[PDB]
């Protein structure tokens, strides 16, 4: 029954607003490998694959609307 | 080439041509679909996915 449990382990923990650069300097240069989507010219090869661009295709744009919850009568709001 | 007539004679001659590359360009667009994309992504769950 944790199986179930361990779906939400991995879907919230995927689906999260990306966290906020915050590097330490004493690493040194590691911040610059922790940009990665304002990368955007993919190399290609002459037979390119799936699995050569599976790395471009993971950077994706940050897009969730806000909606709004309504409670109506139902005469005003027709019912179909 | 010389010859014998009253013709006035030949100076040696010299020639340049200046030649030069062309650029060109080519593109194209692939579209892929938003649910093509995310569902690379997305845990294998049962034999139907």
């Amino acid at each position: 029954q944790a199986e179930n449990a361990a779906r939400l382990g991995r879907q919230v923990l995927g689906l999260l607003p990306p966290p906020t650069h915050r590097v330490s300097l004493t690493r040194g240069p590691e911040f610059a490998r922790g940009v990665r989507d304002l990368l955007s010219k993919y190399a290609a090869s002459t037979r390119p694959t799936v699995g050569s661009l599976h790395e471009a295709l993971r950077q994706a744009p940050f897009r969730q609307p806000t909606y709004g919850d309504f409670l109506v009568y139902s005469q005003t709001f027709s019912p179909q | 080439i010389a010859h014998g007539d009253g013709r006035r004679p030949n100076k040696q001659r010299q020639y340049i041509v200046m030649k030069a590359c062309n650029k060109h360009h080519i593109g194209a667009e692939i579209e892929l679909a938003a649910a093509d994309i995310e569902l690379l992504f997305a845990e294998k769950e049962t034999p139907l996915d």
